[PDB]
């Protein structure tokens, strides 16, 4: 059906509609060009003074998110779990036969 | 407000409430709603920049006074039907003119980035052909159609002045009959075996039922044989659509639908 | 019900269709007529040719338009 | 609502023409790809005349 | 007593399942139909057969797509 | 409940697929104790159908639906408000409102 | 509060209810849900860890 | 009418039990039909014999895989 006509006046119509497309994207595909996945956290505001602005901060516009993003790694940083099997996705590698990792290994 | 604030952290800023005067008057410079109108233009291009974010506000500049093409795509996708059976399914004079003239050639209303999303803020036109008040007939029988069919934004849809009310609500109607009152429904999937069921349809002479598919054709003909009067089961149907629906607003197509059939 | 054309109230008549599309409609006089409650009712003589009465009775099955753009009638 | 004038009259001819314009839609075919249709014969020619014109 | 097709609507046909677990579909006209007027009036006909005419007895009740995909038809 | 698709066929599609499970269960013998049931080999016609497939096989459905004019049977249409109807208190916009005011009527 | 109240009892601590004000904005920071995801992914591995609450 | 098994049958099988402590089960045509209210309107064949006309004749106060089990049928 390429092609429709006025069945009176007998000429053409081509039937359209506006473009619209938003195509979707596969977890595999960022697989492709980066091999890592970067995480812009790091402040040198010293470890101990961070946990007292996301606390006093906490009440209203106080606490920017960079307070809270620092912080965060702060505590969790350190390391722990000993790997008791094996870890590998999308062609990359976590851990091996029994590391120890954390959750800052990404 | 919280959209462009990325963590800046304010409070309330437009003091008194709006009386149309500190507020909507902001948009009559034609150099200023260009300048809403390139911003939404380029960062169509790519919306990945850092600063795509501008689109927050520049958005509704894209196909404002353009509802008519609007509507189309909706139907199109409430109906299921091609980019191209609906218009063969279109049966009104009226409604056929203003369809003529939304379709004109050479006027790039179905090319990714174009100017032509923004002609009314771009100044490019002051009276847009696509407009749902020059297209004032596709409007209401597109409309009525969609929401006959179970069509959630139809109901708040704006009901035109000066039309063929009449002419244009049975074939809405119909047409909404013959996509209801059949459906696609074909096996799609398999593993081994599967329903065949090519050149299957009417051994005969049982029929009197609505024809097979959906050829504007087929129905036109069996709408001849019931004396051209909409059959109860049709009436029923409607009813049955806009019943239980509720806190409809005025002037709507919904309200409209609602008094129409509903009872 | 004693008419001249009437005794045709069994015989086949077979329409070709588009191609192998579709099939034959297998029509006769006494799927579109019960006895005189509607063709001893609307336009019914016994001069009526067999094709010319057949096709009036088109209307009783809701199908002769419906029944208009697909076979040769 | 006018005054003085002829109400059980107008509204009877109103009332027609209003039944008229209702009872029959324009509906025909407006756009197509090989297809159509056109009615032709049998159109009125078949007894059936007695629902309105 | 009318037609011809009709007067074997006593003797059955038998259609050959089409798996492991089914017996075949032993069927009769005067099973399928209610009586005469019925078999006309849903577009019988004297100029049959058996098998084209006990499918037109499958359908009327809604059961042909069914064996269609059941049975060897 | 989604925006912009084929609201009258989608759901057609899903009555029929849901009177298919609901309609037909599993239903069979697990344990025993020396004796049990069975009935693979032992079903007969012959003009003794007029009713809905038995299991859940999506090929033979299909033709009894094609059987049905292609249209929603009243007791397959009586399901669903069975189905829907004595749910209370939906929200606005959601599936559940959609069924109800689809179905129960 | 049930959980964020593990051994040392502490109540409500932001004022202003979400409302989009206070911890709005954070699950827009590409650095905050990306650390969320981390953290949630790591303890999905070690469901029996001692932190994995 | 011209059938062998219709309305002259009235023969009781033996039908063993397999429970140890019950009495056979013995059955005719008319505890599982009627006259013309279930033979015209679903199922049976004339050309069967007195098994095939009591196996699908046994559905009527609805019983078959319940005497199945129950009973050697």
């Amino acid at each position: 059906s390429v092609t429709v006509k006025r069945i009176i006046d007998n000429t053409v119509i081509v039937p359209k509609l506006p473009a619209n497309e938003d195509p979707v994207e596969y977890p595999a595909d960022y697989f492709r060009k980066s091999k890592e996945i970067p995480l812009y956290i790091n402040t040198t505001k010293s470890l101990s003074d961070l946990r007292g602005y996301v606390y006093q901060g906490l009440k209203s516009g106080n606490v920017s998110i960079i307070h809270v993003n620092s912080y965060l790694y702060g505590a969790l940083k350190d390391i722990r779990g000993k790997l008791d099997k094996d870890w590998s996705s999308f062609g990359i590698n976590i851990g091996k036969a029994g590391d120890t990792i954390g959750i800052f290994d990404l | 407000l919280t959209n462009q604030c990325k963590m800046i952290n304010e409070q309330f800023e437009p003091l008194v409430p709006e009386g149309r005067d500190i507020f909507d008057v902001w948009g009559n410079d034609s150099n200023y709603t260009k300048i809403v109108a390139a911003v939404d233009m380029f960062f169509h291009m790519f919306k990945k920049h850092e600063c795509a974010s501008f689109r927050y506000g520049t958005i509704v500049s894209r196909f404002k006074d353009c509802a008519a093409l609007a509507t189309f795509g909706h139907l199109c996708k409430i109906t299921g039907m091609s980019t191209e059976d609906v218009t063969t399914w279109i049966l009104n004079r009226e409604v056929a003119d203003e369809m003529v003239q939304m379709m004109l050639p050479g006027q790039e209303i179905d090319k990714a980035d174009s100017y032509m999303p923004y002609l009314i803020d771009f100044g490019l036109s002051s009276k847009s052909p696509y407009s749902s008040v020059k297209n004032p007939a596709f409007h209401f029988w597109g409309q009525l159609t969609a929401l006959l069919l179970r069509s959630t934004r139809a109901r708040n849809a704006r009901q035109p002045d000066d039309i063929e009310y009449t002419s244009l609500t049975t074939a809405g109607l119909l047409y909404a009959y013959a996509v209801g009152s059949s459906a696609d429904l074909a096996q799609q999937f398999c593993v081994g075996d599967n329903k065949y069921t090519p050149d299957d349809s009417t051994g005969g002479l049982t029929t009197n039922a609505p024809p097979q598919g959906r050829d504007v054709v087929e129905w036109l003909g069996w709408f001849e044989d019931q004396n051209r009067k909409p059959t109860p089961d049709m009436m029923q149907y409607a009813k049955r659509a806009v019943m239980s629906l509720q806190g409809l607003r005025e002037k709507t197509i919904g309200k409209y639908a609602k008094s129409e059939f509903d009872k | 019900a004693v008419s001249d054309v009437w005794s045709l109230s069994k015989t086949s008549m077979t329409f070709q269709p588009k191609k192998a599309s579709l099939q034959p409609l297998t029509i006769s006089l006494d799927e579109l007529f019960s006895s005189r409650g509607e063709f001893i009712s609307v336009g019914g003589n016994g001069r009526m040719s067999h094709k010319e009465a057949i096709l009036l009775g088109l209307r009783y099955k809701k199908l002769y338009n419906q029944a208009r753009v697909k076979y040769s009638l």
